[PDB]
């Protein structure tokens, strides 16, 4: 991504920023799953 | 400086000295061999069950780096060109200015 | 009675002091303060 | 490292250009980025 | 760091572990053991329920099967100590051992602590051999002035030997209380007293 | 040089002749005689060195018996092996090793001595007091406590005190099994009636006093207790213990209770350690009035004898009082409590009329004690001598080489003098002064809140003369200037600098004229980055709401309306 | 001044007597009792023996012809086994106060927080970590505590070659090694074994001048070269902003 | 902070001012529930209670 | 308060972490060796300096800006201009404030001066 | 992120008002950078620095004075300096838990 203010990117292949994105990775896909299963509850709520 | 000179290996040598260690360090062979790891709150533990670029190994001392992410000893080679050039970026900037 | 054994076990132990009047500051061992002091910082809201 | 670019940065030698200014500039600064980088090998060795 | 050790250690010491043994020489007789991160068991209690009613068994093996459930408890307790406190202590380690150059002990300052942990050593001794009451902070109890180390407050630093008004610490002359002299204290001002 | 060396003369003219001004100050009557008492640097560091190596020397003496101890042990063990050492032999060792505080390595004996009876009823109560470890009460008393009796006690307790009392519990109980044992009309208090269980009982006593707090706590309550319980008549010495116990922990009211009851009752058998008890124990409690009033009272009744220990406890109490501060009301003339060591040359007095050998004090207290004397005491001839010129300017001088002369009578010259209050009553009033007194500054000062912030630390104040003729008003003046204070003109006075361009300038960008953005090749500057994120939080409230669409509200049903 | 290695200096001296006071309790024997129940614990807590002694005396006291009870049984060696404990915490508790109160370094600083700061939960031996310590062969002990001299010697005749009552400690653990003057540096301070192990000599328990000087000597090297180029950048600022490179004195350079 | 890091001498500077045990470091006491929990179960009387002084909690209902 | 030169020898070989050694130094022309772990605020510029923020100093002089409980030792030639230096760190109240006297000329062996004052008094 | 950095820089800006920390007006003024002026009852940076340079100026540790006996046993700042074995502190707590005065 775009890095915050007064930061650089670490390199691509390294330890830490490959966890880092895995973390992103799994993070948002939580994230998305859950968006969509509020959704689902209002579906079926009735709102 | 005569006390001193040159150190050629660094304070643990070999896997012998580095067995060693690592029990003086407060670690038991049978027990903390035996927690499994984590990597992102996966739970890796499933072994070969997922594909990433990320050395397999339980003890945290084979993923260390420097803080500029970089890796000069013991490095995949793809790591070792990328963290060499982040360097040489850097001092030739240096030297430079 | 029998050497040893519960009671006389517990009366070794002496006088219980109430946690009621302990002083204990914020990391939770006893104050340096003196007691006054101690007493106006926790006395009651109003 | 260091006796590196003591011979190479000796004066009119083969690893600088004096064709001109800027290419001298850069044979100077590609010898130093090289020292450079065998010292901070050199620094995270010992550890890592 | 250190707080999280802490955490740890606490945490452990409150906590519960149970064990089971049951007696091999054939007499139905199991005991169940409740154990803190004292060693210390907080429930012991034998099972007769498996055993048959002919019973017989003597003290010393009722005593060998609680002996073998305190063990297995007490194994069970420090087998999740282990657990709880291992990861969070395996990173520790990498923070410490490669993350020297954060710490007072790390670099240019390692060459410090060896130093004081010496000195240590060597001032235990003496006060070993002082009866166990130290020496004087102030090394005021000392045979030579070559003893009296660099280090010790004994060191005159004033901006006059000679000359009093210039030795006071701040713009003026402070007095204790009594209107008593603080800056530089005279011999019997200095009283060492229980 | 020194700012206090000041002219106590006017410079010379007739006005000295020609007018009754006196040319000396009149003496102060209540300033008293300069006299000498005090140290050298080089005495005090005389006393502590000497101090020092006599504390090594005890703690050799100790290493050395400890060490003896300990061979027997391990010839005993492994020399005679196979072949069993009668009882007597084995029970001198265990005691041997108890006394010097190897408990642990005693038990065993203990144990093994127990098991084949080969102890009987004082033998019991020998290795229970050995407990106590009264060789290693020796060693602490001399090195660590410095001498002070009480102290020793709560520094045994650290010895392994808890593993101590609970051994000492253990035998305890072991030795009243053997007791039942031996005595076997009076069947049912047998074991308890015997004189040989009140002597146990107290030995217990006596070893719990050595443990911790918690066990000294103990012992007037539960052990006391159940040794009236268990049917075990007690000894003068079972109630000085109990005593002692009440007041090492400061308990006052009920030790002198048990010493009232006794005095009532059983009066003949006091002896004097119940005195000593009281005394400790009131001295722990810091009432120095009650310390006093028991130490009197021991010399009116010359019986029991005071010993060095009471002398020794009494005076301590005395160096402890005389040592304490009161509160910031009553310091500030000077440290009143300080009148107390000057009962001392009278209490020396006493213990020559009452045989208390004088050397038999600490080194310690006699350290404290002879300072006290220094300090009051002295004798007629010395008296006769004391007031001469040449000792009191002698005294100023000393003063005046180590810069102190604020209090001397004649080396002062008080300058400032203090205004009247003014009337409401009257401005029309002249006021004037009928008498004069020289008090200190602090009676009247200007009220804390009217004056300048911190003065000694942000302002240099010199009190000095004027030069010249002043017609009329004060011939001195504070020049007080501020201690920050510079020329108006400084920044020509001084070296340029690279600074000078930014000349008159309220928010100067010194991240630009600065070296870091040059040195650093990252060069992060922290202004930008706090910039950019309330640049950020700016866009959250630059939210516009895009427009909701209504559908038509039914009562039976929902409608849908989708894009078009 | 030298307030941090005058401080520093304090708190070592109360950590070596800790750990000499840990190697002591370690390898030692604490006997709890109830009723005619001993029970026999290690310093680090690990129950070693339940016994019973008298048996003539206390069998009867739990029946037998009766039947046992397990129940008072039960109760005495509960209570037994806490008391040895007990026992155990005492002593490092103890320890602990012996130091404080000789230590007066410590006791500048004016802390009542120092007396609670470790207490029995705190202190070492812990329990929890009995198994790992205790379980250990001879050599495994041996390097736990940092001496590497005698499991170096173990190894290479290892190779080479290739209810009891006492504590598992008291075999590695002897005397001498109480003495804090023995106490190697890396073991020192536990919470930081880690990083303290590299000021140690390879073989050797003692601290290594070789290390730590080359260690000092490296930063001095670099911040050594930092220092001349901030200077550098200082005075070509001075002579850009000033326009020359001189500059006045101050008004008492006449003189 | 896995991803991004600080600038190399912003570190650099940082690691000039060394964590040190005495004072730069956080007390090893923070508030922490077991920490009380520890601190109220390690007076005498409640120690013995639990452990001891109270009929078993396995054996019986009371 | 002074430092003397035994305090420098046994810093120069155990740092602590928390004392700074500040060269007072002025002119560049006349130092040519570095006190070890020392930093560089000439004399001149102290007045201003020690008026910075934390940040604003840190840009100027390329190192941290000593905290007020920390020790300071100064450090010059003779010892003169640190003594002026540590006025000023005086007076911004700084707590521990050492200067070593006879500083870089006791260290190095080179005979240099501040200033160049001299004893002898023109008659009046 | 931002709110974070926003609500510290703003901590920081309160503090310098509550205490008047900052330099004023200009640095480079002609009468030197150190000009400043206090107002009656206003906190002030020269204060507050000020006030802890008296307290602590060349200490090194707390007990600093304690040479001084009436200085030593004072009660003011607490009473730990006061408490040196085991046996004294709890006694102390024993004695403050019965609600009786501290020794």
């Amino acid at each position: 991504g775009a890095p915050p203010p007064g930061m650089f990117l670490r390199p691509a292949h390294s330890f830490r920023r490959l966890a880092g994105e895995l973390k992103r990775r799994r993070a948002q896909s939580i994230l998305d799953e859950v968006a969509r299963a509020q959704g689902m509850l209002d579906l079926f709520e009735r709102q | 400086e005569r006390r001193a000179l040159w150190a050629e290996v660094g304070p643990i040598s070999d896997v012998g000295s580095a067995v060693t260690a690592w029990i003086r360090f407060g670690n038991d062979p049978v027990l903390h061999t035996a927690v499994p790891t984590m990597l992102g709150g996966k739970f890796r533990n499933q072994q070969r069950e997922k594909e990433s670029l990320l050395p397999n190994s339980s003890s945290p001392f084979a993923y260390v780096e420097d803080y500029m992410g970089t890796n000069l000893v013991f490095g995949s080679p793809v790591h070792a060109k990328e963290s060499a050039a982040v360097w040489a970026t850097y001092f030739e900037r240096r030297y430079a200015s | 009675d029998t050497q040893n054994d519960k009671k006389q076990l517990a009366r070794r132990l002496g006088r219980y002091m109430l946690f009621a009047n302990r002083s204990l500051d914020d990391t939770g061992f006893p104050t340096d303060a003196r007691a006054d002091d101690y007493t106006r910082w926790m006395a009651p809201p109003s | 490292a260091t006796a590196t670019l003591y011979y190479a940065t000796k004066p009119l030698s083969n690893s600088l250009d004096y064709a001109s200014p800027y290419k001298y500039r850069r044979s100077l600064i590609t010898l130093c980025s090289n020292y450079g980088v065998e010292t901070a090998y050199t620094t995270q060795r010992p550890l890592l | 760091y250190p707080a999280a050790v802490r955490y740890g250690v606490e945490l452990c010491t409150v906590l519960t572990a149970e064990g089971k043994f049951v007696d091999e020489r054939g007499s139905g007789l199991s005991a169940r053991c409740v154990v803190n991160g004292t060693g210390a068991a907080e429930s012991v209690v034998f099972d007769t329920a498996n055993c048959n009613g002919t019973n017989t068994t003597s003290v010393e093996d009722a005593l060998r099967v609680a002996h073998g459930a305190l063990r297995s408890a007490q194994d069970r307790h420090n087998t999740l100590a282990a657990f709880r406190l291992g990861p969070l202590s395996k990173q520790s380690q990498v923070l410490l051992f490669c993350g020297v150059n954060a710490y007072e002990f790390g670099g240019k300052y390692a060459r410090t602590y060896a130093y004081a942990f010496e000195k240590a050593k060597k001032e235990l001794e003496a006060t070993a051999a002082s009866g166990f009451m130290a020496p004087s902070l102030s090394h005021e109890d000392t045979e030579r002035l070559s003893d009296q180390p660099t280090t010790s407050p004994s060191v005159d630093r004033f901006a006059s030997t000679t000359h009093p008004e210039q030795r006071k610490a701040q713009f003026v002359p402070r007095v204790g209380p009594g209107s008593t002299p603080l800056e530089d204290p005279a011999a019997d001002q200095k009283s060492e007293w229980s | 040089m020194l700012s206090q060396n000041v002219a106590k003369t006017t410079v010379p003219s007739y006005y000295m002749i020609r007018t009754n001004l006196p040319h000396r100050k009149p003496q102060n009557q209540w300033e008293g005689v300069y006299y000498y008492s005090g140290i050298t640097k080089r005495q005090r560091h005389l006393i502590l060195l000497h101090r020092k190596r006599e504390r090594e020397a005890h703690m050799r003496s100790f290493n050395i018996s400890r060490a003896s101890v300990l061979q027997r042990l391990e010839q005993l063990s492994g020399d005679r092996k196979q072949e069993s050492l009668p009882p007597h032999v084995r029970l001198d060792l265990a005691v041997r090793l108890a006394q010097h505080g190897l408990y642990q390595q005693a038990t065993p004996i203990v144990d093994e001595l127990h098991h084949q009876k080969a102890l009987h009823a004082g033998h019991y109560a020998l290795l229970i007091n050995a407990l106590a470890c009264p060789r290693l009460g020796q060693r602490i008393l001399h090195c660590d406590a410095q001498c002070d009796p009480a102290l020793t006690y709560k520094l045994l307790g650290d010895e392994n005190g808890e593993e101590r009392a609970q051994e000492a519990y253990r035998w305890f109980d072991l030795a009243l099994t053997s007791l039942a044992v031996d005595c076997g009309h009076f069947v049912p208090y047998l074991p308890q009636g015997t004189a040989a269980a009140s002597h146990i009982t107290n030995a217990l006593m006596r070893t719990l006093l050595t443990c911790g707090y918690t066990h000294v706590a103990a012992i007037p309550d539960s052990v006391y207790d159940r040794m009236g319980s268990m049917g075990i008549s007690p000894t003068i010495s079972t109630y000085e213990l109990v005593m002692l116990a009440l007041s090492l922990q400061g308990n006052m009211v009920e030790a002198e209770s048990i010493l009232s009851f006794l005095r009532s009752h059983h009066s003949e058998h006091i002896t004097v350690e119940s005195f000593n008890a009281l005394l400790l124990g009131h001295r722990e409690a810091r009432q120095f009035d009650c310390c006093d009033a028991i130490w009197q009272e021991l010399v009116d009744r010359r019986w029991p004898r005071a010993s060095p220990l009471t002398a020794e406890l009494y005076l301590r109490s005395i160096m402890d009082h005389a040592n304490t501060p009161t509160s910031e009301p009553l310091q500030s003339f000077a440290n009143i409590n300080v009148v107390e060591k000057k009962k001392v040359p009278l209490v020396l007095a006493q213990m020559d009329e009452l045989g208390v050998p004088r050397t038999h004090l600490s080194r310690v207290l006699m350290d404290e004690v002879e300072d006290s004397l220094r300090k009051f005491q002295t004798y007629r001839s010395r008296f006769y001598e004391w007031g001469r010129a040449v000792k009191q300017f002698d005294f100023i001088e000393f003063r005046r080489r180590n810069g102190w002369l604020y209090d001397l009578h004649l080396m002062k010259c008080t300058t400032k003098q203090v205004g009247p209050l003014r009337d409401f009553n009257d401005p029309d009033a002249v006021q004037g002064a009928v008498a004069t007194a020289e008090i200190p500054a602090f009676f009247n000062e200007r009220p804390a809140w009217e004056r300048p912030p911190l003065e000694e630390t942000l302002y240099v104040t010199t009190n000095k003369e004027r030069y010249d003729d002043v017609r009329g008003g004060d011939i001195y003046y504070d020049d007080t200037r501020g201690l920050h204070d510079r020329s108006p003109t400084w920044m020509n006075e001084v070296p340029e600098t690279r600074y000078d361009r930014l000349y008159g300038v309220n928010h100067p960008d010194i991240a630009k004229i600065g070296i870091r953005r040059h040195l650093n090749v990252e060069y992060v500057n922290r202004k930008e980055v706090v910039e950019r994120d309330a640049a950020l939080m700016k866009k959250t409230l630059s939210s516009g709401r895009r427009l909701r669409h209504r559908v038509e509200s039914s009562r039976t049903h929902r409608n849908a309306g989708s894009l078009s | 001044s030298f307030r941090y290695t005058n401080n520093l200096i304090g708190a070592l001296k109360h950590r070596l007597l800790l750990e000499s006071s840990y190697r002591e309790i370690a390898s030692r024997k604490f006997i709890g009792n109830c009723r005619g129940v001993e029970v026999v614990c290690s310093g680090y807590g690990t129950v070693l023996a339940v016994q019973l002694t008298d048996k003539a005396v206390w069998e009867s006291f739990y029946r037998k012809t009766g039947s046992l009870d397990l129940d008072k049984l039960a109760e005495s060696i509960k209570t037994a086994l806490w008391d040895a404990t007990r026992k155990i915490r005492s002593a490092k508790e103890a320890a602990l106060h012996r130091s404080l109160s000789h230590n007066t370094r410590m006791r500048a600083s004016a802390d009542l927080k120092h007396w609670y700061e470790e207490d029995a939960n705190t202190l070492r031996p812990l329990a929890f970590e009995a198994l790992k310590h205790e379980a250990a062969t001879p050599w495994m002990q041996l390097v736990q505590h940092g001496k590497k001299e005698e499991a170096a010697a173990l190894l290479k005749e290892f190779e080479q070659k290739g209810n009891r009552e006492q504590p598992p400690l008291a075999s590695t653990l002897k005397a001498e090694d109480s003495n804090p003057a023995t106490i190697p540096i890396g073991s020192v301070h536990p919470l930081f074994t880690p990083a303290l192990v590299q000021i140690e000599e390879a073989g050797g328990g003692s601290v290594s001048n070789e290390a730590v000087c080359r260690a000092q000597l490296w930063e001095l090297s670099r911040d050594e070269q930092l220092f001349w180029e901030r200077v550098e950048l200082i005075r070509k600022g001075q002579v850009a902003s000033i326009g020359s490179s001189h500059k006045r004195g101050y008004a008492d350079e006449a003189a | 902070n896995d991803i991004y890091r600080h600038s190399f001498e912003d570190v650099q500077a940082c690691h000039t001012q060394r964590v040190t045990e005495r004072d730069r470091t956080m007390p090893p006491y923070l508030p922490t529930l077991p920490h009380f929990v520890a601190i109220i179960k390690k007076d005498p009387h409640i120690s013995f209670l639990l452990h001891i002084g109270l009929p078993d909690r396995n054996s019986s209902e009371e | 308060h002074q430092v003397y030169l035994k305090d420098m020898l046994h810093l120069m070989r155990y740092p602590e972490p928390y004392t700074h050694i500040i060269d007072c130094r002025t002119s560049t022309q006349k130092m040519h060796r570095w006190v070890p772990h020392s930093l560089w605020l000439p004399r001149d510029e102290v007045e201003y300096a020690l008026q910075l923020s934390a940040d604003e100093f840190l840009d100027m002089y390329g190192f941290r800006k000593p905290d007020k409980s920390d020790d300071v030792i100064l450090l010059s030639h003779n010892g003169i201009y640190s003594e002026q230096a540590g006025w000023e760190w005086k007076k911004q109240f700084f707590q521990h404030v050492y200067n070593y006297r006879g500083g870089t000329n006791e260290l190095f062996g080179e005979s240099y001066s501040d200033m160049n004052v001299s004893d002898v008094l023109s008659p009046w | 992120r931002a709110s974070r950095t926003t609500a510290e820089q703003q901590r920081e800006e309160e503090r310098a008002q509550r205490f008047g920390l900052g330099r004023q007006g200009a640095l480079v003024q002609d009468g030197g950078p150190d000009q400043r002026t206090l107002k009656k009852h206003t906190n002030d940076e020269r204060i507050v620095d000020a006030m802890l340079f008296q307290q602590n100026a060349y200490r090194k540790t707390p007990t600093d004075e304690h040479w001084n006996p009436y200085i030593r046993r004072s009660t003011e700042n607490g009473v730990g300096h006061l408490l040196q074995n085991k046996f004294d502190i709890m006694r102390r707590e024993d004695r403050l838990s019965k609600g009786e005065q501290d020794l």
